[PDB]
Order: C-alpha cells, then structure tokens, then sequence
C-alpha cells in the first residue's frame, strides 16, 4: 500500500509509481525554463527572478526548479510587477498537481498558470 | 516467432540489441489451396511492447497477448 493506492508487487511499484514520476520529472528538467538553483534555493530563485525582470521590465520572468528541501516537489517562481511569488508543483503519477488542478502535460499546466498567475492563492 | 528457436534474453543483450517499441514479423505459411497448390505467403505480424498506446480499432485487431503471471499488467 503506497498512500490508499494498492500494489501486488514491488514490480509494479517501480514501473507505475515512480516511472510516470520519474518521466514526469524528466519532462520538466527538460523544459526550455528549467534552472538548477543550488538545488532548489529560495534565495537563487529570488535572486535569478529579479535579474531577469531587472533585464526585461514589461516582461514577467517565470522560472521551474527542483526543490531538495521537498523532494517529488517543484518550485516554481514567478515575479509579475515586484517580489517574485513562489509556489509548489507536486509530481504524481497522474501528472502534475498544481493549485488543486492535474495536468498530465506539462504544457497544459504552463498555459493554465500563464492565464491565471493573477488568481488568489489556494490555501490563503 | 519469426525464427521458431529460443534464446534467452541475456545473450541479447550480450549482443547489444536495440529495443523498439515496434515490430514485425515475417512469417511463411503454406496457403491451402484447392488441387494441391501451395504458395508460400508471408503474412506480417505486428508485435507491441506497450499495449496502452493503441487505439480501439488496434485494440480490436490485437489477437494474442503472454501473460508473465502478475495481473497488475493487464489493469488498465
């Protein structure tokens, strides 16, 4: 039992809990926005974010970054006008989960936040 | 299937084959034929790996699958 899924074997564990996972996290280190920040550092991210809108004003300067501090977790930044605003995308074997909505292709997700960065944050 | 003779996977990769998703197989089958005729037809067979990526009328067309035991492989 991982979580309330249920599993006959240690085969299908690796070949269906953490393949999908590991291809969905493959697909986002592949992405053309991917960045490494010391392993997942607040302080880089907040720091690449600034200098690339410092860069670009009426751009807004969103990046994706592995997180060490949550492993199976991304951070992803993202600074419309002033400090940038930082969220968490959990990798499941479903695809993405990101603001309480599942996305099996990380360019369904990317297009969802571009459309709707502007809403409030679940949660808060 | 195509050869009719075993080898185990391990010399396989021994010989560093190279997986595909996809595969064909070219089997000679005698036709029968009425008066004795025989005409030695090579019937091509399609073989996948990963069932899932198939659409309903492949689904329809598949004929025979192996089962390696666990069931977990046919959920879905």
């Amino acid at each position: 039992w991982i979580n309330s899924e249920e599993f006959e074997d240690l085969d299908e564990i690796v070949a269906r809990y953490v393949q999908p996972m590991a291809s969905f996290a493959r697909d986002l280190l592949n992405h053309k926005y991917y960045q490494d920040c010391s392993g997942g550092d607040r302080k880089k991210l907040e720091e690449l974010l600034i200098k690339t809108k410092k860069e670009k004003p009426t751009f807004i300067p969103y990046f994706i970054c592995a997180c060490k501090e949550l492993p199976g977790k991304f951070l992803l930044g993202y600074q419309p006008r002033g400090k940038p605003r930082i969220e968490y995308v959990t990798v499941t074997p479903e695809g993405f989960r990101y603001r309480g909505q599942i996305f099996p292709t990380v360019n369904g997700l990317f297009r969802w936040f571009k459309d709707h960065y502007q809403d409030p944050v679940p949660g808060i | 299937l195509q050869d009719l003779k075993f080898v185990p996977s391990d010399e396989k990769k021994k010989q560093g084959c190279q997986r595909e998703n996809e595969t064909l197989i070219q089997r000679r089958k005698d036709q029968m034929q009425p008066g004795g005729t025989a005409i030695s037809v090579t019937v091509p067979y399609r073989v996948v790996d990963q069932p899932l990526k198939l659409m309903p009328q492949d689904w329809d067309r598949v004929v025979a699958v192996f089962v390696q035991g666990p069931a977990w492989q046919f959920k879905g």
